[PDB]
């Protein structure tokens, strides 16, 4: 599945599972685009996080409960749904997802 | 060395 090949491929399961991952399917300029977007807390407390105004297409990948490495193995979902990102730097860009809604 | 930036890329972008 997709989401095994590119866990593989991107390096979230050649070392471990990854438990949880979220891939969006969309430019990196349009994602980058987010922070400066929609302003919203963050869970963490901080406030340098921005929700898409459009929802993306994304893929969200989550392992099995009897997934175990090195035999990782993951469900698939696809879904259009708004991103949540945290956002720093000089350019102010992602370095975290958090949420999709 | 990856930036924060560079891995948030890596891990979540599939244009
Ligand atoms: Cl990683
Ligand atoms: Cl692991
Ligand atoms: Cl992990
Ligand atoms: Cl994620
Ligand atoms: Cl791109
Ligand atoms: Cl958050
Ligand atoms: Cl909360
Ligand atoms: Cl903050
Ligand atoms: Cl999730
Ligand atoms: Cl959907
Ligand atoms: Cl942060
Ligand atoms: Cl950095």
């Amino acid at each position: 599945n997709y989401c095994n090949q590119m866990m593989k491929s991107r390096n979230l399961t050649k070392d471990r599972c990854k438990p949880v991952n979220t891939f969006v399917h969309e430019s990196l300029a349009d994602v980058q685009a987010v922070c400066s977007q929609k302003n919203v807390a963050c869970k963490n407390g901080q406030t340098n996080c921005y929700q898409s105004y459009s929802t993306m297409s994304i893929t969200d990948c989550r392992e099995t409960g009897s997934s175990k490495y090195p035999n990782c193995a993951y469900k698939t979902t696809q879904a259009n749904k708004h991103i949540i990102v945290a956002c720093e730097g000089n350019p102010y860009v992602p370095v975290h997802f958090d949420a999709s809604v | 060395k990856e930036t924060a930036a560079s891995k948030f890329e890596r891990q979540h972008l599939d244009s």
